């Protein structure tokens, strides 16, 4: 049995009660806590949990402000040590050296691993959470004063490097890969004429790669702080969520430009070749595991406009019509299938994220902040740990990178896609529903003939990879 | 027994998901988690007949509008929701209506007004100016305080009665 | 899935944290910032079967016997590491070999030996004694390079492979 510090000189030893903690009923997992307790789990010393790192690191700010958890881990740090025994006072009375037994265990067993977690923690406050520092100047200063208080020869090596870590994020990540990228692919647009491209003109396997490299690239900049708080469904959601947005609008753009594509070419056997080359560029996405791109197109072919063009979804050939059947068939019942699939794939893929934001949302609406108990009010930590396992699923899938070569060009026609011109969402919307009405109009109306409005030859060139180089 | 498909549509914070979290969840248990299988449906019981209650929220995927046909094909009726203390949601609620018509193609589909009390914020749609916009639309009007559940049950079975009387 | 509990373990210094975010994000880690305990999360499909690998990066020789203990309890199989250019480190293995049959109380833990760095010339321990050493464990040898990505995988999914017929 080892002896703590007194709860007089250091708070961070009251024993534990049903009064400041509780647990969920193999390490403990907490459900609820005041902020001291969880403070002193964040930095326990009998176990491991990085897991508890990152999830408090994620969630606190909605119960402890960033100065406060700063002073209260430098108090966490700040441990007293223990007063010389009964046996080293014998010692140190007859003049000899005390063997100081209790002492060397309570520097091996309590101080070092509190003291080295609390280091961990500002480790990874500053390596990931950089924010708060970027928005207030004086937290910053504080940490760097604390790590430069921080005397002895055994932490020292932790001192050294998160001064370095602090002062590299201060003044402001090459790729390996198993094997070589894919040629790229080429159809009647050919490379540096992009005055030529369109979603006819380019080969579908590389309109598929580009979009997927791009969709990824903006899945794997959304960060946390865009999440936690439902920040990106509140009013300063362009300030606080600018990366997640901007993923967003991307795949509503490209949604709608699906969509303009097919209403706009109003001869039926060219609108039936534009949709089966887009089926082509969706089964390019499955392959590459882009979930986000299979469902702007998934969107795109339930939409108003296009939904209801039975002439054309007539000619379509049947083994497209399965495949656009099991990609939409993976939303159904509230994306059952699509959990199932995106567990079983080998990443790198690119999720859609609305489901994430979905249950991120009703996990902050449909749990409290705090539970009572006896007139206490303890953090409900239970719903943190609910929002950190999903932010933590987000992150894993943004590790992964694709091992696909970029195109600028096709990139950058890409980036700038802009189906809406100046206009209003509202007046584009009913613009194309307009443009189905009038290429397909409702039965009984006859079914008119439009002249072709493509000069170059409508045939694909299929979705199977070519190896030449 | 009959299965209800509801979508709760509306401007993005009105408290769209509260309401959907209200009738589902279980009020008396300190734990809710919306990512268990099912915690979408309810079985509950409507002027005596049983029946299946199965509810699409898409609170949090607002900014996605152009999945918004998508999501709405696959109702039978629908809740239309602004937030008492925003015009703006409220001015929403025309299109959210002809967007509806539009992907069911058809001039009376099944659905609800609902205003809901979010917070302590001062009210700026008052129940006369609603009760007006759901008549001219001809459905009813159901005022609604997540937070407090109050008329929760009242917007959803309301709904039921409107599918079963279409 | 089936989940996995990895740990990493071997003297500061010998490339635990390189390899570990090699796998993670295919990225190689030229800074050396010691580490004191670290957690990624990584699925991926092994053997045609989806996994949810939980890799626990510990931190080295950093004379902390007291926490490494901790982390042997949870791991279900540990990938024990030296640097072909550190005799020292090579010479600390069985240490840590000994710890883990002490914790776990076994003599088969899933292990694997791994001879980091092996795309540097200037090499002090022959593959040979190291696959002595691994054949006395009753366990793989597998050379790596978390720079150039060389048997990176290999070490990491054999070690899964092991935990799986354990
Ligand atoms: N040339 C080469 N350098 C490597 C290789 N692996 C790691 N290094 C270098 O070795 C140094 C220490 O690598 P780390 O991964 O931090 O070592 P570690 O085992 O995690 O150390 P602790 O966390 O202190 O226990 C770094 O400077 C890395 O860049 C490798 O395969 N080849
Ligand atoms: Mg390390």
């Amino acid at each position: 049995q080892m002896r703590l510090p007194s709860a007089d000189v250091y708070r961070f030893a009251e024993p534990d009660s049903e009064e400041n903690i509780i647990f969920e009923e193999g390490i403990p997992i907490i459900k609820a806590g005041t902020v001291i307790k969880l403070i002193e789990r964040l930095t326990y010393h009998m176990y491991a949990d990085p897991n508890f790192v990152r999830t408090f690191l994620t969630t606190y700010r909605s119960f402890c402000k960033p100065q406060e958890l700063l002073s209260l881990i430098i108090e966490r740090f700040e441990i007293p040590e223990p007063e010389p025994t009964e046996a080293d006072r014998i010692a140190i009375e007859n003049g000899d050296q005390p063997l100081s037994a209790e002492l060397k265990r309570f520097r091996k067993e309590y101080i070092q691993p509190v003291q080295l977690r609390v280091l961990n923690v500002c480790r990874h406050w500053v390596e990931h959470h950089f924010y708060d520092f970027e928005r207030d100047a004086y937290l910053l200063q504080r940490m760097e004063e604390f790590i430069g208080t921080v005397r002895g020869k055994a932490m020292k090596k932790w001192v050294e490097s998160i001064t370095k870590i602090i002062q590299r994020k201060k003044i402001a990540h090459n790729i390996t890969f198993q094997s070589s990228p894919p040629t790229v692919e080429w159809h009647i647009s050919r490379p540096g004429h992009i005055e030529t491209f369109d979603l006819l003109t380019l080969h579908p396997i590389e309109i598929a790669r580009q979009l997927t490299l791009l969709e990824s690239d903006l899945y794997r900049a959304v960060q946390p702080s865009e999440l936690v708080g439902s920040v990106w469904t509140k009013e300063d959601k362009e300030i606080n969520s600018p990366n997640l947005l901007k993923m967003i609008r991307h795949t509503t753009n490209l949604t709608l430009w699906f969509e303009k594509c097919i209403v706009e070419t109003e001869n039926l056997e060219e609108r039936v070749a534009v949709v089966s080359r887009i089926i082509e560029i969706l089964q390019v996405f499955q392959e590459l595991n882009n979930f986000n791109g299979v469902l702007e197109v998934v969107s795109a072919m339930n939409s108003s406009p296009v939904y209801r063009l039975d002439h054309t979804f007539e000619q379509i050939p049947s083994r497209q019509k399965k495949i656009l059947e099991e990609a939409h068939e993976l939303s159904e019942d509230h994306y059952k299938k699509y959990l199932a699939k995106l567990r079983s794939i080998n990443p790198p893929c690119v999720p859609f994220f609305g489901i994430y934001l979905t249950n991120i949302l009703k996990t902050e609406e449909g749990n409290p902040e705090v539970l009572k108990r006896h007139g206490k009010e303890l953090i409900n930590f239970s719903k943190r740990r609910k929002v950190a396992e999903i932010t933590g699923e987000i992150q894993q899938y943004q590790n992964q990178p694709y091992c696909l070569r970029v195109e600028s060009d096709i990139k950058r026609f890409f980036e700038n896609l802009n189906p809406m011109g100046n206009s209003m969402e509202k007046e584009f919307t009913d613009y194309l529903f307009n443009k189905s009405l009038e290429i397909e109009p409702r039965n009984p109306k006859p079914l008119p003939r439009f002249p072709k409005k493509y000069s170059y030859p409508l045939k694909s060139p299929g979705v199977r990879p070519s190896n030449p180089r | 027994m009959t299965e209800y498909k509801l979508v709760v549509v509306g401007a993005g914070g009105v408290g769209k998901s509260a309401l959907t979290i209200q009738l589902i969840q279980n009020h008396f248990v300190d734990e809710y988690d919306p990512t268990i299988e099912d915690s979408y449906r309810k079985q509950v019981v409507i002027d005596g007949e049983t029946c299946l209650l199965d509810i699409l929220d898409t609170g949090g995927q607002e900014e996605y509008s152009a999945m918004r046909d998508q999501y709405m094909r696959t109702g039978e009726g629908f809740l239309c929701v602004f937030a008492i203390n925003n015009t703006k949601s409220f001015e929403d609620i025309h299109q959210y209506r002809e967007q509806i018509k539009r992907v069911k193609d058809s001039d009376d589909v099944p659905m609800v007004l609902v205003g809901n009390k979010c917070d302590l914020a001062a009210r700026t749609v008052e129940s006369r100016q609603a009760q007006d916009l759901a008549r001219s639309y001809g459905i009813p009007y159901i005022e609604t305080s997540a937070k407090t559940r109050q008329g929760v049950e009242d917007a959803f079975y309301t709904l039921v009665r409107e599918i079963r009387q279409h």
